[PDB]
């Protein structure tokens, strides 16, 4: 029973087309941003995961942490 | 380098349609040439002259040819 | 030309027309607008909030559509001089709505 | 195993490869992929191939290698010695692909003439395109820093090949037509000292380089043929006997003249090799000199990351400094493209009866 | 029918040689390849001068660096270059003849061709007479695994490689400076040890007999203050990568000054913080310092300013040489010093080494150090360089040796014996293979035959004599009396190699010219 | 001044029929010599070196057809049936041409006679569909019989594929290696599992199959020398993500004003680093490898807190190595977790031929190996690897199915003979392109009585008689120079090799065949 997922989009964090670089005041951010950076890609694919999906498409560029969290989840892709 | 280095071969139905064209050429450039309403042609010598007759042998005789069967 | 989707709708039997000439792809305005964030989270809010802009333009026409293919049988297509967005596709794609980007200006 | 420094002329190539965007770089991240930004590991000057970290020649070319090749390496060497260079040559590589597109939109446009009107403007004269220069490859770093210098590089093949081609196109259309480019100027180093610069075109500070330290973003800047083109006395007969390039460059198809242009895209005029140089060539009106100084740093990099030996070795005698300065004198030679130097001398029209402006790029009759 | 036609561009340029004719052509060429090499083995081998495209020369007798300096333009030559290259690394010299092994074989191979016997059976034979070679080799194999703390048979070792090399001048010297430099560096407990931990330091000037091991790092590098005082005493040290600047965190980062006190306080920091560091280190209680990057001019007078010098633009590779020399570590900040990671050393001194230079710093540990220095001083570049690689290969072999702890006398002996006991298999060969075995034995005997003739004595009135004796006696320790010693006791004559170095002398050529008898045909491609 | 209108571009050349025809069969004749001393135990292998310089030395026919940059048309089909054949089989593709060119060969002069080729090819097709079910036939399988290692065979398989290669005199060693190295591969089989190691130096004899994963590849950083390189009971780190002080991280600006908030911001900087250390460190993994570099300063740390680590890695080797201890490649530190842990039997880093490896190996639970290849000649080492791969794909598809056959041209001779009898079956036109096409059929062991330089028609004579009746495999011998049951001999091949040769060859005439012009373009 196999559960493809599809999407002209390529797997990454949804680059804005316009430009938002971080930028930070303090320091934590640092911390903070990379952290959650990681830290929603993960809910991203786990929230695709959810659903089941076992195996993603695209010929869009793919994340590395978001294949290394698809890895993490016994996810196929399509490149 | 083989057999007469820089003399062309040429064989078949190519030679015999070749032949043929060339034979067709021959005749249509004096079809219009006989008969008591026939034309009269004017000819270009080599050596600056000028001949003009119906005779199609003159004509033919003034004509220079690469290919063999027309020659 | 055609339509841009598969599952646009290839026949119709009654149109209601949509003619246009406004981008309904993405736009950015015309001053230098240089954003930031600090926020990945923002980076997804940024996100939603740049679509936001289209998402309410069409949004205006499918309303209107809705205001006025109520009916199921009717069909509701739509005619730009310029091009339209693949979201913006898709928004009239889950609405089954027929639209055209890019005629000629006569 | 032990390296070498890179003698000067590898450096020269390097250099020179560097302002034509072509230096190959090779990257962890990318190998030698430079499409995706990434701190240089390697790179080609010359035949060769050198450890960006210790600067020792750790290849050549035909040795195609596929790694940074393990070495004794010194690891002496800052990515901050070099970026600079490795600032030009991506800001050179997002340019000529902006120039890239910029040229095929009026190729496009111009061929999009139906026959009747540049028939009409032909005879009748008056605007034929006219690209809105908001249109001017709108996401690179010369137009918005909605880009950046490090953004991935619009993937292109055949670049010189579509560069050669669609310029000399357009120019046998303008020369075949002798139309009026409001883009093109007979001497680039006017376009930096000597030209009026109308209206919106004032704020134009020119770094006549490609360096960190320019603002390099800036609008798309072309001349101002409004006063000619509405002129009932400068109307269809005056402006094919004066304006049109062939008056200036000699006929397109018979001219070595080289053809510059507007700083269209960072405020960089290009420069074009005549089509009787056999190809149609585009340069960046930029001065060997300030290439040079490019390495500076790192010229300094070697001082306190070689010994003298060493460098002497590599460098000959003087070393680097001394090649640094003697370069330098031969920069006109060495760092420069002769189409930079073929730009006709008899002038009839010229650049300075008009001023530059920002505004559309556009051709009349 | 028959008319032109193409099949590979360029089929006029296309040149082609096959067959016997091209078989003879290469082994034409091999000899030239040998006889080149002839004159370079043994003590009275005389070397070779090569000079480079950017017109820079080389002498050297390390045939391996003959060759790699060579430029031919027959492909097989190219084989036999890194074939040289190929030992080199692997072993070391002997590459004084590796080659001259192959193409003899090659050369006497041919005389089968001669005799139109396939190529085959003559790769068969020879791998076969190879494998003979080494299990008598071995059988015969003297041991120093059954050697003391082995100082000199090592000394005799390192003697007997440096008899090849023009530093034989002092090689005694030598000898023992690569058996110190060995021991110390070694792993015993891994039987192999790593040439970084060597650091190679030659400078020019001087004798030869100036060249001196250092236990202990130098630095082609002065003193960051001319004012610093040139000896130090103790040996308190501090290594370390952060330059002495306002750190810059290396993501695009900058400030936004807007007021005066935002000024000021920067400003009064700018000072302060270079106190801090000042603080720090000099909290740490070492005593020298030393930096991988730049110094801001003020701080260091401020580091002067303490007695307290260091150094400044360190290449890498040399500072982990200190690190480990004085067992000293790395440390990035200066908050996270502490004087537990701070180095010790006996002794670290700049030298004014050069007459009318500037100078070098040298480092005379006294503990232990898994690390050292050789320093070099002589009076030609030339001879630093043939110095370089000369005492650069000795080190290898004592690594060579090593990995095994058995060693055979050389001096021609070794393979001697061998061609005697592969002859004496050759009788129950049986055929063709038997003339493959006399072949090859015959191929082995030029060695001797190459010294001998080096030793501008009759080399076959020498070998035949060596062989009776080695054929009346069964002790294979008779070798050439190279220098002129009436005895052929070269075991007495302590010229001695490591059983490896034949061993895979002799069996990297085999597989070599199985491949070379292997090929027949070439297109070579017109220039 | 009018001219006649040509119909194509000045140039086109046409050449057609019967002349146009028999030249690409002389072409393909052409073709076959160079690669006729090829194939054979007693074989031939070739040097071609390119314009460039680089020469290049082969025993695989394809690899040197591939080499030989034909412009001949026809012949270009020729080289990518090799190209198949070796993506399907390997060594043989030697042998795939002189098939082809000898069916070719023996089939001209009945070209001579204007025969037209749909004739010819049908025979061809027949033929070649008859042999190879009779191949079907006399196809062999052991996993019924009771004397065979389910690797026995495989080795034997070995030997046959192996004695033709540079390392004919090791085969009995890289059999076993070999053998025992595919053993491993279970069970997703392909090749690019195991590394080969093309190091430098060393006798071949000498060359290594190590039980694990090992690296030529290294590279100086600081303190890479100063952490201890053995590690006895390690536990594996497997990084891809870098190791840096936001060397190519996020692109951002910063805006600060307070001082010590800048300050604040460099600490932070490097706190993350060690936050990612930190975990390194409480991961319990000594040895950390990545494929990306590695910030020297954390190295400095592990060396300081003696673990190892390593960047720069391959993705490939990468891949080998989490797949050999099962570990998994990461890129999150902080989702860390000692499942994705490799773990071997020992770790280790060690000299071969001057060059720096990196030894770790004994992790029973591994389906990857590594080829350490020693060998003194640059050019020894490709071709060694084509040779060790051609072996590897090869009893791959050995161990995919349980199909053998003998070798030394005993099955073409048998199979000749079989055809041969079948031909007067058939009455007319078609039983003598049988006849040829048997004719043809036994170059096979001719090529090798000629590169073994032996009277291959009395052996031949002798092959064919004792081939009436007397027993199948029966085949020749090369040092006893004459027949021999290459079978009890073990000269086994897999039958599918041959089976897929015929076939190539079969259509590759049959496309030859049926041309009947050439049209140029410039
Ligand atoms: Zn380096």
């Amino acid at each position: 029973d196999a559960k493809i997922a599809v999407y002209s989009c390529p797997f990454d964090g949804m680059i804005t087309e316009t430009k938002g670089t971080v930028l930070i005041k303090t320091a934590e951010e640092l911390m903070n941003f990379s952290k959650g950076e990681e830290n929603l890609m993960d809910a991203q694919v786990k929230a695709i995961a959810d659903t089941g999906a076992n195996v993603v498409v695209t010929g869009g560029k793919v994340a590395d942490m978001a294949l290394h969290y698809a890895n993490k989840y016994n996810i196929m892709l399509v490149r | 380098l083989v057999l007469s280095q820089n003399t062309k071969r040429e064989s078949g139905r190519k030679v015999q349609s070749g032949n043929i064209n060339a034979a067709k050429t021959i005749a249509d450039i004096i079809r219009t040439c006989l008969g008591p309403k026939s034309m009269m042609k004017m000819l270009l010598d080599p050596m600056g002259g000028i001949v003009m007759t119906n005779d199609g042998n003159a004509i033919l005789r003034e004509i220079q040819v690469q290919h063999p069967a027309a020659k | 030309h055609g339509a841009r989707h598969p599952d646009m709708k290839k026949r119709v039997e009654d149109a209601y027309i949509l003619t246009c000439n406004v981008s309904l792809e993405y736009e950015k305005t015309e001053v230098n607008s240089g954003f930031f964030y600090k926020s990945a989270e923002e980076r997804e809010k940024l996100v939603k909030a740049e679509r936001k802009f289209i998402e309410d333009r069409v949004k205006k026409i499918i309303e209107l559509k809705r205001k006025v293919c109520g009916d199921s049988d009717k069909g509701f297509v739509v005619i730009n001089q310029k091009g339209i967005d693949p979201f913006s596709l898709d928004a009239l794609s889950k609405e089954g709505i027929v639209a055209l980007r890019r005629a000629k200006r006569r | 195993m032990e390296v070498c420094l890179p003698n000067g002329h590898q450096v020269v190539d390097l250099i020179n490869n560097a302002f034509e965007g072509r230096v190959s770089i090779y990257s962890a991240q990318e190998g030698w992929d430079k499409t995706i930004s990434a701190q240089p590991d390697m790179m080609v000057c010359g035949g060769a191939v050198v450890c960006m970290h210790c600067l020792g020649v750790v290849g050549s070319l035909q040795r195609k290698l596929k790694h940074l090749p393990h070495h004794r390496c010194n690891q002496q060497i800052r990515h901050q010695d070099y970026v600079d260079v490795q600032f030009a040559d991506r800001v050179t590589a997002h340019w000529k692909r902006g120039m890239l597109s910029f040229v095929a939109q009026m190729h496009e446009m111009m061929n999009d003439v139906s026959p009747d009107d540049l028939d009409r403007v032909r005879t009748e004269g008056g605007s034929l395109v006219e690209l809105n220069w908001l249109q001017v490859d709108p996401n690179s770093m010369f137009r918005s820093i909605h880009s950046s210098w490090t953004d991935p590089l619009q993937v292109v093949d055949d670049l010189d090949t579509k560069l050669d081609q669609y310029w000399t196109a357009l120019n046998l259309m303008i020369d075949s037509s002798d139309l009026i480019p409001n883009f093109m100027m007979r001497d680039p180093s006017h376009a930096f000292n000597g030209v009026k610069l109308g209206g919106d075109a004032r704020q134009t500070q020119f770094s006549r380089t490609f360096d960190s330290r320019s603002s390099l973003e800036w609008g798309v800047m072309v001349y101002d043929y409004s006063e000619l083109e509405h002129d009932p006395s400068k109307g269809r007969a005056y402006r094919k006997e004066l304006v049109t390039p062939a008056r200036d460059f000699g006929h397109f198809g018979l001219s070595h003249y080289s053809r510059a242009t507007t700083p269209i895209l960072g405020k960089m005029p290009a420069v074009f090799s005549g089509m009787l140089t056999g190809n149609c060539k585009m340069y960046p009106f930029i001065k060997g000199t300030a290439k040079l100084k490019t390495v500076r740093k790192l010229v300094e990099a070697v001082n306190h990351a070689w010994g003298v030996e060493k460098i002497r070795y590599a460098l000959g005698p003087g070393g680097m400094t001394g090649w640094y300065n003697r370069t330098m004198q031969q920069a006109p030679i060495v760092l420069t493209p002769a189409a930079l130097t073929m730009f006709p001398d008899t002038i009839k029209f010229g650049d300075l009866n008009y001023p530059v402006m920002i505004g559309d790029p556009m051709i009349l009759g | 029918y028959g008319r032109p036609f193409l099949i590979i561009k360029d089929q006029d340029r296309k040149s082609r040689l096959m067959g016997l004719e091209a078989l003879k052509s290469h082994i034409m060429a091999a000899k030239a390849v040998a006889n080149t090499m002839r004159t370079s083995l043994g003590p009275n081998g005389l070397d070779k001068m090569m000079v480079d495209k950017d017109g820079d020369v080389t002498v050297t007798n390390d045939g391996a660096t003959i060759l790699s300096m060579m430029d031919v333009d027959h492909q097989i030559a190219k084989l036999m270059v890194e074939l040289s290259k190929s030992q080199d690394d692997e072993i070391g010299d002997g590459t004084t003849g590796v080659v001259v092994l192959a193409g003899a074989l090659l050369e006497e191979a041919e005389q089968l061709l001669d005799r139109g016997i396939h190529p085959i059976r003559i790769a068969d034979g020879y791998e076969q007479a190879a494998r003979v070679a080494i299990e008598h080799l071995d059988k015969i194999s003297d041991s120093v695994l059954v050697d003391i703390k082995d100082t000199e048979p090592l000394i005799q070792t390192a003697k007997t490689t440096l008899g090849s090399k023009v530093v034989n001048s002092c090689h005694r010297q030598m000898a023992e400076i690569a058996v110190n430099a060995v021991l110390t560096v070694a792993d015993m407990e891994r039987r192999d040890v790593d040439f970084e931990l060597i650091k190679v330091e030659g400078k020019v000037g001087g004798r030869l007999e100036d060249t001196k091991l250092i236990k202990g790092v130098i630095v082609d590098k002065d003193f960051s203050h001319p004012q610093m005082p040139k000896k130090v005493e103790d040996a308190k040290i501090a290594i370390l990568t952060c330059p002495f600047e306002p750190p810059k965190p290396k993501t695009k980062h900058k400030l936004d000054v807007t007021s005066v006190e935002d000024y000021k306080a920067l400003q009064k920091y700018e000072k302060e913080k270079f106190e801090e560091m000042i603080q720090q280190i000099k909290e740490t209680g070492a005593n020298l310092a030393i930096c991988q990057w730049g110094f801001d001019d003020e701080a260091n007078h401020l580091l002067l300013q303490n007695n307290l010098p260091a150094v400044r633009w360190v290449g890498g590779p040399e500072i982990e040489l200190i690190a480990i020399a004085t067992g000293g570590r790395i440390v990035p900040r200066f908050s996270e010093l502490t004087a537990e990671k701070l180095g010790f050393a006996g002794l670290v001194q700049e030298i004014s080494f050069g007459t009318t230079k500037d100078k070098m710093l040298v480092i005379e540990q006294c503990k232990n150090s898994r690390a050292v220095t050789i320093f070099i001083r002589g009076g030609n570049k030339m001879i630093i360089e043939e110095a370089k690689r000369s005492l650069h290969d000795a080190l290898c072999v004592i690594r060579n040796l090593i990995r095994d702890n058995r060693v055979v006398y050389g001096g021609g002996a070794a393979e001697i014996s061998c061609a005697l006991a592969v002859s004496q298999e050759a009788d129950k060969c049986p055929t063709l293979e038997q003339y493959a075995m006399r072949a090859f034995a015959d191929a082995l005997e030029v060695i001797p035959m190459a010294l001998s003739e080096n030793s501008g004595m009759n080399p076959i009135q020498t070998m035949t004599e060596v062989r009776a004796r080695q054929v009346k006696e069964m002790n294979p320790a008779l070798g050439i009396d190279c220098l002129h010693k009436g005895t052929n006791d070269m075991k007495q004559q302590h010229v001695i190699e490591t059983l490896i170095g034949k061993k895979q002398q002799i069996s990297l050529a085999t597989q070599m010219v199985r491949m070379i008898l292997k090929i027949d045909d070439i297109r070579k491609p017109g220039e | 001044m009018p001219t006649p209108v040509i119909l194509l571009k000045e140039g086109t050349d046409s050449s057609q029929g019967i002349p146009q025809l028999v030249s690409n069969i002389s072409a393909c004749q052409v073709i076959a010599e160079a690669v006729r001393t090829t194939l054979g135990p007693r074989g031939m292998d070739k040097l071609i070196v390119d314009g460039r310089g680089k020469a290049t030395i082969s025993n695989d026919g394809a690899t040197i057809l591939k080499l030989l940059d034909v412009v001949h048309p026809a012949a270009k089909t020729l080289v990518d049936i090799a190209k198949s054949q070796d993506a399907e089989v390997g060594d043989g593709t030697t042998s795939v041409t002189l098939l082809a060119a000898e069916f070719l060969k023996q089939v001209k002069p009945y070209v001579e006679e204007g025969l037209h080729p749909q004739i010819i090819i049908r025979a061809f097709r027949t033929a070649t569909q008859l042999a190879v079910n009779k191949i079907k036939e006399i196809a062999v399988t052991v996993k019924k019989a009771d004397k065979v290692e389910q690797r026995k065979l495989l080795e034997k398989c070995a030997m046959t594929a192996l004695s033709s290669k540079l390392i004919s005199q090791q085969k009995a060693f890289f059999a076993k290696m070999v053998v025992d190295a595919v053993m491993m591969l279970d069970d997703l089989l392909q090749l690019k599992m195991i590394g080969i190691k093309k190091v430098q130096g060393g006798a071949l004899e000498d060359s290594q199959l190590v039980a694990g994963v090992a690296f030529k590849k290294t590279f100086s950083y600081a303190g890479f020398e100063m952490q201890p390189k053995k590690y006895h009971n390690p536990k594996i780190a497997l990084l891809n993500v870098e190791l840096e002080l936001k060397a190519e991280k996020d692109n951002a600006e910063i805006r600060v004003h307070t001082v010590e908030d800048y300050q604040a911001i460099v600490d932070a900087e490097w706190n993350i680093l060690y936050d990612k250390l930190e975990k390194i460190h409480h991961s319990g993994a000594k040895v950390v490898l990545s494929k990306l570099p590695i910030g020297d300063v954390a190295t400095q740390y592990f060396a300081d807190r003696d673990m190892f680590c390593a960047g720069r890695v391959p993705e490939e080797d990468l891949k080998r190595t989490m797949m050999a201890c099962g570990g998994s490649i990461q890129t999150s530190v902080n989702a860390l977790s000692a499942d994705v842990l490799g773990r071997c039997q020992v770790f280790e880093e060690t000299q071969i031929g001057g060059e720096r490896y990196n030894f770790f190996t004994g992790c029973p639970k591994a389906k990857t190996c590594t080829f350490i290849l020693r060998g003194g000649a640059e050019q020894f080492m490709e071709e060694t690897e084509r040779s060790l791969h051609d072996a590897i794909m090869i009893v791959r598809r050995a161990i995919k199915n349980d199909s053998v056959v003998a070798g030394g041209g005993a099955i073409e001779m048998e199979l000749s003979k079989y055809l041969r009898d079948y031909s007067r079956t058939i009455p007319g036109k078609q039983q003598l392109l049988i006849g040829a096409y048997a004719k043809a059929l036994e170059i096979i062991p001719r090529q090798l009585c000629d590169n073994a330089g032996f009277d291959a028609t009395n052996i031949l004579n002798k092959l064919r008689a004792r081939h009436a009746q007397g027993g199948t495999w029966y085949g020749v011998d090369i040092n006893n120079e004459d027949i021999a049951d290459n079978f009890e001999a073990f000269v086994w091949e897999p039958a599918m090799v041959r089976i897929n040769a015929l076939t190539a060859a079969s259509e590759a005439a049959c496309l030859i065949v049926s041309v009947d012009e050439t049209i140029k373009n410039p």
